[PDB]
């Protein structure tokens, strides 16, 4: 059978504000590549015939920016369908959608569409079909997971998930979240129902790659509380003796998949993209084929595009990526960081763990740690960002002026802590 | 009495005469549970180094030095008869026990010579409790000079050899070079430290942690990337075993062939040693003398085959993974002793006296 | 026509996504079919017409993954076959392409047969009661050694790759022909290079200076066996031959995912630690005693002389 | 001496032999020169004599009090133990070579080693051998809590429901020198389990360890494993 896929290209959540209130968080550029550029590329190295691209928010830019992308050639292997609507606005909107215009067929891929990942599918796909051989349509949905200690700064605190699992057959029977729980709490008729063993899993890293089913979609049209995934889950395991539909899990140890939801997420898995943690999938490789991102890798992962122009002194010492036409100047320090295309950095500058997207400026004497500079914003000369600072979309700090340590300022007034002009004040 | 562990596997016909044993089976299985024959204590560090818990060679020899104060304190004296040959004669089969279970270092040799000089020095005039009680404050004394002292003068001498801003290689697991690298990030100068692991033990891993810990900036890689790092290494230090007695560097198996890339790309390296850890043997290759560990560790999961999962069936495959090799010392540049700073060649006129 | 450039992006997606064909000899023909599909599906009249379609074509190939160099010189090949055969014309527009595909058949006639030439001549060069040492696995050298043992008896030390450990794979293919092969480390290879007598290992690509990038840690065999004095054999066929010179271009190594050295449970010490993984290695060529192609033994100072008669000095840059 | 082997009778000799023969013929067998054996008086206070009549090489046997409980047992021999204390029952035939136990508690040098042999669900950690948390629904309101120290340090738990206790276990000094000077606790087996399973999540700390076999199984108080104690002496005396 063809292996379908439907992609949510608007993350329902409230989280990248105000970032996403210019464009949406699927296109926000990890380095210089947009997520749903990385998305597209594991569905299509995965290999996935026809994917379903669902997006409510800002969709028309999001149909502007993916019709002339690789995954819209007429030549490329992944054809992709643009599905918009105004109505919906959650995950279990989109997959009520999905049953109410009978697009998939059998076993599609749900995924979101901010998703970085070069996970191989296919052994568990295979064991997914296994199961639904056996059990005769009885398993419903098989979570994929990566195996990672809870000391990584990938996983968040926000998203830190335990699950509850029989390690023989691999089905997931208890799952919760741990945000704002130092205890955890787990039922007892778990074991009593199934005395053949029972293990719990805190190093299960969340990848939001669940393997699906035509019932996934009949499950979400026949109960209309279920918004997303996690109330899909919690009501399907509390619920055994109606609806029983268990659901599997599978485990993975040597690839790599993480998306993102906050700040955090895209910092580390960013971090994780520059320090090549998702081979094939490196800033070098171009997976997605545009002159405008070809990069040159060096030692210590230094990422250089064409016509950079290092000035004299300046320093790049480890995971430094530079767009196509940036130019840096001299006697400068930068490490940990993204540069995107067509910049422009002064004199004496310390760059570190900041993330500058397309157009930015600097000017001479600035120090930016753990930032995020979006399109065309500038700093003046005497700055310094306090880590997890961001600005965004144009805006403009005063020379002679630093940021506290939480510090979101952009041009609209409430979504953000300050306004961006000429001055730090006012 | 006490038997042989059973040789696992078909040895190499170069290593005919070294011993090599399996970490799956227990020389304890057939040995009573109260401990009769051989000390309790030396049949629990004989049991905890057969089965890897303890593998440093400063940790091994703590816990031999350890095990042997439970030794002394735990002697009875029988009648008539003097302590400076019935101790001797009873800790020689402890000695033998330990050698069973897994071949000890060089380290825990000198430590058993030490040992051995100190019990026929007791008087005869003394009583028991006081000679116990010497015996005891000179194991304490000899663990407290050697390793720790010895440990701060090495990082004092260290301290004054690492500049800023170079580039250090370090390999495997040891206290000394760990203790030197925190040493020298917390009295003030900045550096970065690389680090060369190699399979089966992956040891490396264990420096890696400390040396994050710490607040190191630290590159991890294997052997074989030595290759690629060397060209942005400046200094290469090593954690030496034994010292022997024509300058030879006993040490991890691939110390020598860091040595080697070392000098090919005209890197300088130090050995870092405590003097206890010299040794009279001699030798010239890395095959007369060496330990074989178990050749079932070698296989490793990559995917869903593991090539080496069967391999006794194969009659012709022999599986070797030596623990020891020797550099010589036209590689080698430092000597870092807690006498000083001395070359390669100097070693054994300035060890001797 | 459209099944072509539809065959020319699998292709390419599959050289730039992962490891398709398996061995490196499938995918010399591999790139020889494509390239013979697409001198018979296209239209020409000037030869530079062809070569110019054939070098926008094998950019983007050489462009997909650039530690694959076989599809490359593959390619450049292909491109000097097409100028000896518009300049032995010129001194033709179907004589000319159907003995372009003659030509090109010829050269998949010989290169079909090249591990077999290649073990024909390994008895040469091994005597009884011999310590081999190999690094890696390779389809040449097991080849190679699995010839020579029908009349031999000998020792193989073949060593593993740390990163992920390709040699057991021909451990266990080298036992089932008795040839008492010994499995170790590689930080091990100086430990047990006094007693190996010859070394005999295979290579991924031979560059201009008879230099060859190969699998990590054999740039460490080399300086071993340099130490030692003991000979080395490059089991390589003749379509490892590239003209690139070792510095010139970036993208030497082939970085892979940290994951084979440093896995991913190890803990936050991830996000202040640098682990790379270099799946190639570079050896000089004066660290290289002997290079045993189809043709015979050769030594690495006439390399550039194989350049010379396998590619065109145009053609380097492609 | 290494360890001293104490068995206890809490509130029986029915079989093709004594009831107390077996756990003392395993200690007898690998080694155990001296044995320390505590009698019954719940059901009868006259078996101190019917524990003196056996054939093993040297016994000290005791007689105790009706109410009376395990950890009171081992309390009232606390100035005549010197060593480490090794525990049995008397209704515990087992067959596994015991010397696994007292690997696990040499080689790590444990706080507490126990064996079971498959109500009371344990966790113990992936790699089988140190166990992590135990609790069963009689003295449980809740359904089940883990501390979040013990997810971080040991992120997978396997779990096990049937596993039943064998009452072979393995203290050392310090252990049973809290037990006496905490007389609060009644049942070892679920008091010294439990409290020291709550203070092993504390480093310097202490270890606890299990062995899980698969050769036989341990016996009840009640009559409902009184039927197993003959089928597996029937086949497996035969080399005892």
């Amino acid at each position: 059978p063809p292996l379908q896929a439907v992609l949510v290209a608007d993350s329902f959540d409230r989280r990248f504000f105000p970032i996403s209130k210019d464009q949406p968080r699927v296109l926000l550029p990890l380095a210089n590549v947009a997520l749903i550029d990385y998305t597209l590329e594991f569905l299509t190295a995965t290999g996935v015939q026809e994917t379903f691209v669902f997006c409510c928010w800002k969709a028309a830019q999001i149909k502007e920016h993916l019709l002339k992308s690789k995954w819209c050639r007429p030549t490329s292997l992944n054809v992709v369908r643009i599905i918009t609507s105004e109505l919906y606005r959650s995950l279990g909107d989109v997959l009520r959608d999905v049953d109410a215009k009978a697009l998939v067929r059998s076993d599609f891929l749900l995924v979101y569409g901010d998703v970085i990942s070069n996970i191989n599918i296919t052994r568990a796909l295979e064991e997914h079909r296994l199961r639904r051989k056996l059990e005769k349509n009885v398993s419903v949905m098989t979570m994929i997971f990566k195996e990672s200690s809870p000391s990584h700064p990938t996983r968040c605190h926000e998203d830190n998930v335990v699950v509850a699992v029989d390690s023989t057959t691999n089905r997931v029977l208890h799952f919760q979240k741990t945000q704002g729980l130092r205890r955890f709490a787990f039922p007892l008729s778990l074991f009593q129902g199934s005395s053949d063993g029972v293990e719990v899993r805190y190093d299960l890293l969340d990848c939001h790659i669940s393997i699906c089913s035509p019932q996934v979609a009949q499950l979400f049209t026949d109960n209309f509380d279920y918004q997303t995934r996690d109330d899909f889950v919690r009501g399907l395991l509390v619920n055994e003796e109606i609806l029983g539909n268990q659901i599997h899990m599978h485990v993975t140890a040597k690839e790599y998949g993480a998306r993102v939801s906050n700040l955090h997420m895209y910092s580390a898995v960013c971090a994780d993209v520059i320090r090549r943690w998702v081979y094939p999938l490196t800033p070098e490789a171009n997976f997605t084929d545009s002159t405008t991102q070809s990069c040159t890798h060096s030692r210590h992962n230094i990422y250089r595009g064409p016509e950079v122009s290092l000035g004299h002194g300046s320093i790049l010492e480890e995971n430094v990526l530079l767009g196509s036409g940036t130019v840096i100047g001299s006697n400068c320090f930068i490490t940990n960081s993204v540069i995107g295309p067509g910049c422009h950095i002064g004199d004496n500058v310390v760059l570190d763990q900041t993330y500058l997207w397309q157009g930015v400026r600097v000017a001479a004497g600035a120090q930016i740690h753990q930032s995020l500079l979006c399109d065309n914003a500038e700093v003046k000369e005497r700055v310094t960002l306090k880590p997890r600072s961001v600005l965004t979309s144009q805006v403009v700090v005063g020379p002679n002026i630093t940021l506290p340590e939480g510090s979101v300022i952009s041009l609209h007034p409430p979504d953000a802590e300050e306004d961006e002009d000429d001055g730090e004040f006012s | 009495q006490v038997p042989t562990r059973k040789d696992y596997g078909s040895k190499v016909s170069l290593f005919s005469h070294l011993p090599q044993y399996s970490r799956q089976n227990s020389l304890t299985q057939f040995m009573s549970i109260p401990s009769s024959v051989i000390h309790p204590a030396m049949v629990r560090l004989g049991l905890q180094y057969s089965q890897g818990l303890v593998s440093g060679s400063n940790a091994r020899c703590i816990a031999l030095l350890r095990a042997l104060q439970q030794v002394i304190q735990d002697y009875t004296t029988p009648p008539n008869e003097e302590l400076s040959r019935d101790l001797v004669n009873k800790l020689k089969p402890y000695m033998s026990f330990l050698t069973q279970c897994r071949p000890l270092s060089a380290s825990m040799h000198n430590a058993i010579k030490f040992l051995n000089k100190e019990i026929t020095s007791v008087g005869s005039s003394k009583r028991e409790e006081e000679a116990k009680s010497e015996l005891r404050a000179a194991i304490d004394r000899y663990v407290q000079e050697k390793i720790v002292l010895a440990a701060q003068a090495i990082s004092r001498f260290a301290y004054q050899k690492i500049s800023n801003g170079d580039v250090i290689l370090v390999y495997g697991c040891s206290s000394l070079v760990s203790r030197i690298l925190q040493e020298a990030w917390t009295e003030g100068r900045r550096f970065r430290v690389v680090v060369v692991d190699s399979r089966p033990w992956l040891e490396g891993r264990h420096t890696l942690r400390s040396l994050v810990h710490a607040g190191v900036p630290a590159s991890y890689l294997l052997i074989p990337a030595a290759s690629y790092v060397l060209p942005e290494v400046s200094k290469v230090l090593l954690g030496a075993h034994a010292l022997l007695a024509n300058g030879s560097v006993m040490s991890r198996v691939g110390t020598a062939q860091l040595a080697l890339v070392a000098r090919a790309h005209n890197v300088p390296v130090l050995v870092c040693c405590e003097t206890y850890k010299f040794c009279e043997r001699v030798q010239t290759d890395a095959f007369v003398s060496n330990e074989l560990d178990d050749p079932d560790d070698l296989q490793c999961k990559r995917g869903e085959h593991v090539a080496l999962a069967n391999w006794q069936n194969h009659a012709s495959l022999r599986l070797l993974n030596l623990v020891y090799d020797v550099t010589p010392p036209e590689l080698v540049d430092l000597v870092i002793t807690e006498l000083g700073m001395i070359p390669c060649s100097s070693v054994p006129v300035v060890l001797r006296v | 026509g459209s099944e072509l450039s539809e065959r020319i992006e699998s292709f390419v997606e599959t050289l730039k996504r992962g490891g398709g064909p398996r061995s490196s000899e499938e995918m010399a023909r591999e790139t020889l079919g494509l390239l013979r599909q697409i001198i018979t599906d296209h239209r020409w009249s000037n030869a530079g017409e062809l070569m110019e379609l054939i070098r926008r074509e094998g950019r983007r190939m050489t462009a997909a993954q650039p530690s694959e160099t076989t599809v490359g010189n593959m390619v450049r090949r292909v491109l000097k076959i097409i100028r000896e055969e518009y300049g032995r014309l010129h001194g033709h527009y179907a004589q000319l392409q159907s003995n372009i595909i003659e030509a090109i058949n010829e050269l998949l006639v010989e290169l079909e047969g090249t591990m077999e030439n290649i073990a024909a001549q390994a008895l040469e060069h091994i005597h009884s009661n011999e310590v081999i040492m190999t690094i890696g696995f390779s389809r040449t050298v097991e080849a190679f050694l699995k010839e020579a043992a029908r009349k031999r008896k000998f020792h193989v030390i073949v060593a593993e790759c740390a990163p992920f450990c390709q040699g057991h794979e021909m451990a266990v293919n080298l036992s089932k022909a008795g040839i008492e092969t010994t499995v170790m480390t590689d930080a091990a290879i100086f430990a047990v290079m006094s007693r190996v007598n010859k070394v005999i290992i295979g290579t991924k690509t031979i560059l201009a200076n008879g230099a060859l990038r190969a699998v990590t840690g054999t740039h460490t065999l080399a300086l071993a066996a340099k130490h030692h004095s003991t000979p080395l054999i490059v089991c390589a066929p003749m379509f490892k031959l590239s003209p690139q010179f070792p510095n010139e271009e970036d993208s030497f190594h082939k970085f892979v995912a940290p994951e084979e050295v440093l896995p991913f449970t190890e803990g936050d010490i991830l996000e202040k630690v640098s682990v790379h993984c270099p799946v190639f290695d570079y050896v000089p060529p004066e660290l290289i005693t002997l290079f045993i192609s189809n043709i015979g033994g050769n030594a690495p100072s006439y390399i550039y002389r194989l350049m010379s008669e396998l590619y065109h000095p145009d053609d380097h840059v492609l | 001496m290494e360890f001293q082997a104490v068995v206890m009778a809490v509130g029986l000799p029915v079989g093709n032999k004594p009831l107390i023969w077996y756990p003392l013929n395993l200690l007898e067998r690998v080694g155990f020169e001296e044995v320390i054996v505590v009698t019954t008086r719940d059901v009868q206070k006259a078996l101190c004599a019917e524990f003196k009549m056996k054939m093993k090489p040297d016994i000290v046997c005791i007689p105790d009090d009706a109410d009376m409980g395990t950890a009171d047992s081992l309390r009232y021999i606390y100035p005549k133990l010197k060593t480490d204390v090794l525990v049995l029952s008397c209704d515990l035939i087992t067959d596994v070579a015991l010397h696994e136990v007292v690997d696990l508690f040499r080689a790590y040098d444990a706080s507490l080693a126990m064996l079971m042999r498959k109500r009371d669900f344990i966790g113990v950690d992936s790699t089988g051998k140190r166990l992590l948390f135990m609790a069963n629904e009689a003295d449980l309101d809740e359904e089940l809590v883990i501390k979040g120290s013990i997810l971080q340090k040991h992120p997978r738990i396997r779990f096990h429901t049937g596993l039943v206790d064998a009452h072979l276990y393995c203290l050392k000094k310090y252990i049973v020198d809290f037990l006496m000077e905490n007389g609060s606790i009644t049942s070892i087996r679920s008091e010294l389990i439990p409290y020291l399973v709550r203070k092993q999540f504390s480093l310097k700390s202490l270890d606890i360890y299990s062995f899980i076999k698969e050769a036989n199984t341990l016996n009840l108080a009640p009559y409902d494993a009184c039927w197993n104690a003959c089928r597996g002496d029937r086949w497996e005396d035969l080399s005892r």
